[PDB]
RNA sequence: CACAUUCCAACCACACCUGGCGUGUGGC
DNA sequence: GCCGAGCAGCTTGTGAGCGGA
DNA sequence: TCCGCTCACAATGCCACACGCGCTGCTCGGCCGTAT
């Protein structure tokens, strides 16, 4: 149950890229099957995405470097 | 995945090779058989197999024979979807060009090959076909002939003279036409010709042909060398008839038929292709059955039946519920209620997925059975699936952004949708039976978006104004007003407490009353300079209700905000301060708790109005008797023969108005008083405790006029003519209204009801227009990086302060750095965002005007930058890039149109219009500034004004102007320049009945260049006696006096020509036609006094400013009836030949000849004389103006300033607050097109209305060079025309005039970047405005 | 409208002339209408259906 | 009146109205403009084509939803291809880009 | 010799009819 | 002369005249 | 001979009617349905 996201607007430049990176994170988490890093409350993926965006441990650049390193390590394991 | 679309002619060979397979067989379908018709209309090699991975014959269905066709079928085993996407060709018999290229206004075939429309038609149609390959003949290579001349020339030229007809004729003509030579010839002819009509025709022709020869087009490419066939899923029988005619030709042409037979055959095939192109534009009206024609690629693509307009923009959507609303007061603000059945039905696949994810239901059938059975176990699944899945509430009429909002649903009973009370005011949805809809995002991205942007908590500031749209409604504010309204004597009078919890205990225990002044202890938190809150304890002396309310407000706000009566304005400003100081996060919960406490205490209050709750004034009957006695005395005076009907009518009207005002004031005074209570004394009269006063004064639901009509007399009612009847309603609602009283009441009320209905039915059209005119822009660039702007000042025109500075500038970035009155002070530097503290600094610095940014000053092409737009108006920060500010602007403009009365009585000159009362009066004291200073001390020591554009402003005790007043044309002012005169008195005067000719210097005057009986007559005055000479006009004069223009030569005391100080030219006062001369020649004319009262009309009034059609015309920029004409060129004005139907006039400046000619109707007078060398752009005829001349003669900032001022005047007359950014961007979109006035070294000429940003980016390349770029001139036009003149054809095609605009678009041949919004809705692509915009940029980084 | 004759006046700023025009309309119970109308000029004109 | 997923008209592959049957609610142009005033490019695309236009998209979307895949298919409409081809077959080149 | 299109133990394939709408003509 | 189908009995703007000196 | 001025559409725009989406007999115009 998320009621206020004003601090998220304070964190990211605007709401467009905010909801874009939130959608990418939710796609990589829910239909991606990966693991989160924030304690949940038996909820959906949207509100935990908003929570981990509000904290600051996940953003555009962090998602970019994470997916890049994942692709690199997958290519390395592929040999 | 698409870039800007474009539409033109290109590569018919690739158009051919794009599809495969022939359909020459004229037979429709071999329905009797079931083998693949290799050439039939419903073939396979053109489209595909009948079904997916199945042959057409039905003899093979597996995936083993796939790879080779059958023995005699030819079906390649594949998917059937390609049938909906693959095409072929109808085998042709004669290459046709077009028929739809003829009625395009003008034709698109003749106007490209120097041939008239009728000639091209009679070539393609059997009237007179063209001769080609003449031979030794003396005919031109591209000259058309007729049948008779082709026959008589066939004798002198037997076989060398030939001719073709229709399709192949036009094919050979366009093939043998080398347009580049024709284009060069046309350009040379244009450079040689000198005319107007031929010039315009030839420049349109040369532009239309240059745009074709520059693009990848060709003349022969216009010929439909190959005609593709339409798949069966989508005209079918039409091209069946076409191929039937083709087969008839091939069976009647391959036999070497005579030329006439093959001519008829190819012309019939041409007519068939013309049928294919259009059914009605060719000249034939086919029918399908019982006089029912069929279509040709379209019938009417407009309205609610077309494709590109209706079904690709508006249609039905599934997963949408619709129900009624009801007040849910217990639910939180962010959430809303939802019925059990609605949530169960609108989420059946969500329930299916949640059940299949677990072991409750594996297969889909069992899951559906369990869901439809509605077991008690599935309820937890439905509860979990809606725990964090918000939905969208939608009101049926959506005018602004908040028409659709996001809410977290909670499951409840009843088929009604519970709604939060604090949001219905934003929805404009009362609970009288309003039905609303609910939608589901259905997508993870869509769910995240709805939770992020359209969330209820994320939308509290109105998109129009920064004020909170979540303002409390009547119930909560009434409860709070009752709670904080302190009395004089109650339980616990003057006791002492130590905490608000003690007050709550005392109240809920029944020991002390609710409202009673007591000493309590409050621990408040003052906001530190940083993000901290310093705590301080203080013993306040306030009522118990305020201490109760203190438990709800957060620690940030001080105690002084709650120490009031808490009216509607008070609680709204309290919420505003809470949002401004504490941000957005705690404001939501604060408002929720405020509503909770308001409801609770309004319930515990017991507010109710009864019969004895509206006291009737005792002196009301006395006042009414005195008023009726006075009007009876006035009527007897009129009947005695002392006054006329008009003045006695006005007297009765004002007497009744004064009596109504007095009785209403008496009632209002009697309401508050008489509530005397004993608080340890005898008499302690205070604010009344009456219920109706608590409901009215609190501003909750009742207003002053309503309670006035309820308690006191109703007032004055009028007929639809607006004339107030002489019989006022002398009763009130508490008493019984007489029959005639209620009759007049409903007579006046039905008009208002019908006006409201018609206006709420009409506002949708204007809203749609305002949406479509300014929807093609999005905020793309961050900062355009410019220096231009507009000068903003507090609106002081007329009254003291109509609109202050702060509210007009807060919300943007100053274009130029604001300079404090102290020199070299940059406390507000360039490119700075504004805040409440910032505007506070601007006000304390006594800043008069500020150069603020604007959307027009943003030089970014195809879009506006966020840095020069302003704030968000919904989030308290700088606006970002991407959002469609144009759409929100159109919404915020068209939303409050529901408060615009069309025309009830507002005409502008309702009370009176006279220029005798033009004496200027003022209130404040300070400096006096004068613009257009022409003030001369006359021989009588007074000060006379010798100008019209002179305006008198009052600079205050700090430096700012507060009052502005216009002086009439040649007025008299007792004051002067810089005279520190007090306020409260009139110091001017003027004559409305005429226009004096007051002088500036002394001396004599004589009838120089005058004569009686030729241009002047002999008339005497019937009031004084002296003869009043009448200078004739162009109407009542003969031929011998047409060449004479009399005047008055001002001379000195001796009688010689005056020597004007400053110049060397004498100044005589010219007397135009129809003039009155009273002070005749040879008299001592005192300086600064009326001499010749030239007549002029002073009773014209047609103002409709207080009406919606006024705003409609302002947005359309339509020409008014009598436009206020302006002077095109400066200098002197010379009158020449007249009576050419009307009067004519010439103007010539000092730095040029007189190429400007104008005409003036004889019923419109002039403003200035001939001897006045006036400046261009000055007023000539008083009245309504036209924005075209304003823009083209005063600049860009002046016209938009006038437009914004007028629309703000209208909206403040209707009591509507609207920020100026929306009207700014609208007026900016209005003049998106401009015209060239000097070709220069560019590639275009002055006869081409080129878009402003396009001609600007054309200058971007010439900026590096020394060649002059262009000479643009902005010319605003109708928003309907500006929308039709859109660079994008996709947005234009679906717009109105679908037939015209579709023709003009699909025959243009141009490129459109679809850098807008409507095209994306057409194709269905993601709009480049919201979350997709950056996404688009996300796919624009690499490529 | 009761079958008979009526007299209408085009008042206001109609026809962009500032002059009220006058037209008499005759309408039967069932049949062909009739109108005698004025103009900015002093020429009276007739209209049928 | 609420409708999850039902029949479609014969001439139009779009949902029907009427409370007496299994019908949805009409999406008028005013709410189009209201939604365009906000962001919600994805949400608008869903409301327009995935929910009403793409006959294979809504089925594929339902299939993705019932197995937990809460991801939309872009699914460029077939009718867009139909109109593009009619424009090309009109004798006017479909000068699309990107 | 050659293409090859097969008479098809649990069970995936054999699921649904319908509304209000539309055509043409005329009007400014 | 033989078969198949339609028809009946029942407000903003512009191109093109039309005067208009 | 170009320039005002206005009318017939062209088409925002809706509206009205005839009817058809599931009448039948008559009268004028064009008729050869697997290695068809
Ligand atoms: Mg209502
Ligand atoms: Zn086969
Ligand atoms: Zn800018």
């Amino acid at each position: 149950a998320r009621v206020t996201v004003q601090d998220a607007v304070e964190k990211i430049g605007n709401r467009f890229d905010l909801v874009l990176v939130a959608a990418r994170r939710a796609r990589q988490m829910q239909v991606g099957g990966k693991d989160p890093l924030v304690p949940e409350e038996n909820d959906k993926t949207t509100v935990i995405a908003l929570r981990e965006i509000e904290e600051g441990l996940i953003n555009n650049q962090i998602l970019d470097v994470r997916e890049r390193q994942e692709q690199q390590e997958q290519e390395a394991a592929e040999l | 995945e698409f870039d800007a679309i474009k539409i033109a002619l290109a590569s018919p060979d690739m158009i051919r090779s794009w599809s495969f397979g022939e359909v020459k067989k004229p037979e429709t379908i071999n329905y009797r058989t079931f083998k693949p018709e290799r050439d039939g209309l419903f073939c396979a090699r053109i489209f595909g197999p009948v079904k997916d991975y199945e042959c057409l014959c039905g003899k093979y269905k597996r995936l083993k024979h796939r790879g080779v066709i059958c023995e005699k079928c030819g079906v390649e085993v594949t998917q059937t979807k390609v049938r909906r996407e693959r095409m072929g060709h109808i085998e042709l018999a004669s290459p046709t060009a077009h028929i739809w290229f003829l009625k395009s206004l003008p034709s698109r075939i003749g106007l490209l090959l120097d041939m008239p429309l009728r000639d091209i038609e009679r070539v393609l149609y059997f009237e007179s076909y063209v001769v080609i390959e003449g031979g030794m003949t003396n005919l031109e290579r591209q000259q058309i002939l007729t049948e008779e001349q082709y026959l008589d020339a066939l004798e002198e030229f037997g076989d060398e003279f030939d001719a073709k007809m229709g399709a192949e004729a036009i094919q050979a003509l366009l093939k043998s036409m080398d347009l580049e030579q024709e284009c060069e010839q046309l350009r040379e002819e244009l450079n040689e010709t000198n005319s107007e009509t031929k010039r315009k025709k030839l420049t349109k022709r040369i532009k239309l042909l240059e745009a074709f020869v520059q693009s990848g087009n060709k003349p022969e490419w216009m010929i439909l060398t190959v005609l593709p066939v339409l798949p069966p899923d989508l005209l079918n029988d039409l091209y069946r008839r076409v191929i039937n005619r083709n087969n008839r030709l091939k069976r009647l042409l391959d036999l070497a038929a005579p030329d006439i037979i093959v001519r008829n055959e190819k012309r019939m095939l041409q007519e068939a292709v013309d049928a294919l192109l259009d059914n009605g534009r060719r000249g034939r009206a086919i029918t399908g059955s019982n006089k029912r024609p069929l279509k040709s690629l379209a019938d009417m693509i407009k309205g609610k039946q077309g494709r590109f307009r209706q079904n690709l923009l508006g249609k039905r959507v599934d997963y949408s519920g619709r129900s009624v609303i009801t007040v849910g007061p217990y639910l939180r603000l962010h959430q809303c209620g939802l019925p059990k059945k609605m949530a169960l039905e609108l989420f059946k696949p969500f329930i299916y997925g949640k059940l299949e994810l677990r072991g409750l239901a594996t297969t889909i059938k069992a899951a559906k059975k369990m869901v439809e059975r509605e077991e008690a176990v599935v309820w937890d699944i439905l509860d979990e699936v809606i725990r964090e899945h918000p939905v969208l509430l939608n009101r049926a009429p959506t005018l602004h952004r908040l028409g659709i909002q996001a809410f977290e649903p909670v499951l409840i009973e009843g088929k009604a949708i519970q709604l939060h009370p604090l949001v219905c005011a934003a929805y404009n949805a009362d609970f009288d039976g309003d039905q609303m809809a609910v939608h589901v995002p259905l997508t993870l991205e869509a769910q995240l978006e709805a939770r992020a942007l359209m969330m209820s908590t994320n939308n509290i500031l109105s998109p129009a104004n920064g004020e909170p749209i979540i303002v409390p409604s009547q119930d909560v504010v009434l409860g709070l007003y009752y709670m904080t309204r302190d009395c004089v004597n109650a339980k616990g009078e003057g006791m002492v407490l130590t905490g608000p919890k003690e007050a709550e205990r005392l109240y809920r225990s029944g020991l002390a009353s609710l409202h009673a002044r007591v000493k309590v202890r409050i621990t408040e938190y003052e906001k530190d300079a940083n993000g901290e809150l310093v705590a301080k304890t203080s013993l306040k002396d306030t009522t118990v209700g305020r201490a109760i309310l203190w438990m709800i407000v957060p620690k940030g706000l001080p105690y002084s905000i709650v120490n009031q009566a808490l009216g509607k304005k008070a609680i709204s400003k309290m919420l505003n301060t809470c949002y401004r100081i504490l941000g957005l996060k705690p404001t939501v919960i604060f408002a929720d708790q405020i509503m909770y406490t308001g409801f609770a205490y309004a319930a515990r209050s017991g507010a109710s109005v009864g019969i004895d709750d509206m006291v009737i004034p005792e002196k009301k009957h006395e006042i009414i008797s005195e008023a009726e006695a006075e009007v009876a005395e006035i009527q007897e005076q009129f009947q005695s023969g002392l006054v006329t009907a008009g003045e006695r009518y006005n007297k009765v009207i004002d007497i009744w108005a004064a009596a109504n005002d007095r009785v209403s004031k008496a009632m209002m005074d009697n309401l508050q008083t008489e509530t005397v209570i004993n608080r340890d004394g005898q008499e302690e009269k205070q604010v009344s405790f009456n219920s109706i006063y608590m409901m009215a004064d609190s501003g909750a639901r009742g207003s002053a006029a309503q309670i006035r009509q309820l308690a006191g007399m109703r007032g004055l009612m009028a007929k639809p003519d607006g004339s107030i009847i002489e019989t006022p309603i002398t009763a009130n609602f508490r008493e019984g209204l007489n029959v005639l009283q209620y009759f007049i009441s409903t007579h006046g009320a039905r008009k208002g009801l019908a006006d409201t209905a018609l206006k709420t039915a009409n506002s949708g059209y204007l809203t749609r227009r305002l949406v479509d005119v300014a929807q093609d822009l999005v905020v793309t660039e961050d900062d355009c990086g410019t220096h231009e702007g507009i000068m903003m000042t507090p609106v002081i025109e007329g009254g003291d302060v109509k609109e202050p500075l702060r509210d007009r500038v807060l919300g943007r970035v100053t274009a130029e750095d604001v300079l404090k009155p102290g020199t070299a002070d940059i406390l507000v530097p360039r490119n700075t965002l504004l805040h409440e503290q910032w505007c506070d600094l601007l006000e304390e610095n006594s800043v008069d005007a500020v150069k603020v940014r604007s959307v027009v000053s943003c030089d970014t092409d195809f879009g506006v930058c966020a840095h020069c737009y302003g704030r968000d108006l919904a989030r308290g920060h700088i606006i970002n890039k991407g959002e469609a500010i144009g759409v929100i602007a159109a919404q915020s403009i068209g939303e409050p149109g529901t408060q615009l009365t069309m025309r009830t009585f507002h005409i502008g000159g309702a009370a009176s219009r006279a220029a005798a009362e033009s004496s200027i009066q003022v209130k404040n004291k300070g400096s006096i500034k004068l613009s257009n200073v022409k003030s001369v001390v006359n021989s009588s020591g007074k000060l006379v004004i010798t100008s019209r554009n002179t305006e008198l402003k009052l600079i205050d005790e700090f430096g700012r102007t507060k009052e502005s007043y216009k002086v009439p044309y040649g007025a008299v002012l007792a004051k002067g320049d810089g005279e520190q005169v007090a306020g409260g008195e009139t110091v001017a005067n003027w004559d409305p009945h005429t226009m004096p000719v007051i002088t500036e210097v002394s001396g004599f005057v004589r009838f120089t260049d005058m004569i009686d009986g030729q241009t002047i007559t002999r008339q005497t005055d019937e009031l004084t006696g002296l003869s009043s000479l009448v200078v004739l006009d162009s109407a009542e004069r003969t031929a011998g006096g047409k060449d004479l223009r009399p005047a008055l030569k001002i001379v000195d005391a001796q009688g010689n020509d005056v020597l004007i100080p400053g110049t060397d030219m004498p100044a005589q006062y010219f007397l135009p036609g129809k003039a009155i001369v009273q002070l005749e020649d040879g008299v001592q004319i005192s300086s600064g006094d009326t001499l010749a009262r030239i007549p002029q009309e002073s009773g014209g009034t047609k103002d409709i400013t207080g009406g919606l059609p006024r705003v409609a015309d302002l947005f359309e920029a339509r020409r008014p009836k009598e436009p206020a004409i302006l002077a095109e060129i400066s200098g002197i004005v010379s009158f020449g030949k007249e009576t050419k139907g009307k009067r004519r006039l010439v103007i010539t400046p000092v730095d040029g000849s007189d190429p400007y000619e104008e005409m003036i109707p004889k019923w419109r007078q002039l403003n200035v004389f001939e001897g006045e060398r006036v400046e261009r752009g000055d007023v000539i005829s008083d009245g309504p103006e036209a924005p075209h001349d304003i823009l083209r003669l005063r600049g860009v900032h002046a016209v938009t300033r006038y437009i914004v001022n007028e629309v703000q005047d209208v909206y403040r007359l209707q009591g509507v607050k609207i920020n100026d950014k929306h009207i700014e961007v609208i007026v900016r979109q209005m003049l998106r097109k401009a015209t060239i006035v000097n070709a220069g070294s560019s590639d275009f000429l002055e006869g081409e209305q080129v878009e402003y940003s396009r001609v600007k980016i054309a200058n971007r390349e010439l900026e590096a060079n020394g060649k002059v770029g262009a000479t643009y001139s902005r010319d605003l036009l109708g928003i309907t025309k500006a929308s039709l003149a859109t660079e994008s054809f996709i947005s234009a095609a679906s717009f109105q005039e679908t037939t015209r605009v579709l023709t003009e678009a699909a025959v243009a041949g141009k490129r459109d970047e679809l850098r807008g919004l409507k095209e994306n809705v057409i194709v269905g692509r993601l709009i480049p405005a919201g979350t997709g915009y950056a996404y688009h940029q996300d796919r624009m980084r690499r490529r | 409208r009761s079958p008979g004759v009526f007299f209408d006046s085009d008042k206001g700023k109609t026809h962009s002339s500032g002059k009220v025009l006058y037209n008499a309309r005759i309408i039967p119970y069932r049949g062909s209408w009739l109108d005698f109308e004025f103009d900015p000029k002093d020429n009276l004109f007739v209209r049928i259906d | 009146h609420a409708r999850s997923t039902g029949s479609y008209s014969l001439v139009t592959q779009q949902p029907l109205g009427g409370k007496a049957q299994f019908g949805g609610q009409r999406f008028g142009e005013m709410e189009v403009w209201a939604l365009e005033a906000y962001g919600a490019a994805y949400t608008l695309q869903e409301m327009l084509t995935v929910k009403s236009d793409d006959v294979n998209g809504r089925t594929k979307m339902y299939k993705n939803i019932v197995d937990g895949n809460h991801q939309m298919e872009p699914g460029m409409p077939e009718s867009f291809n139909v109109l593009l081809k009619e424009i090309r077959s009109l004798g006017i080149n479909i000068e699309l880009e990107d």
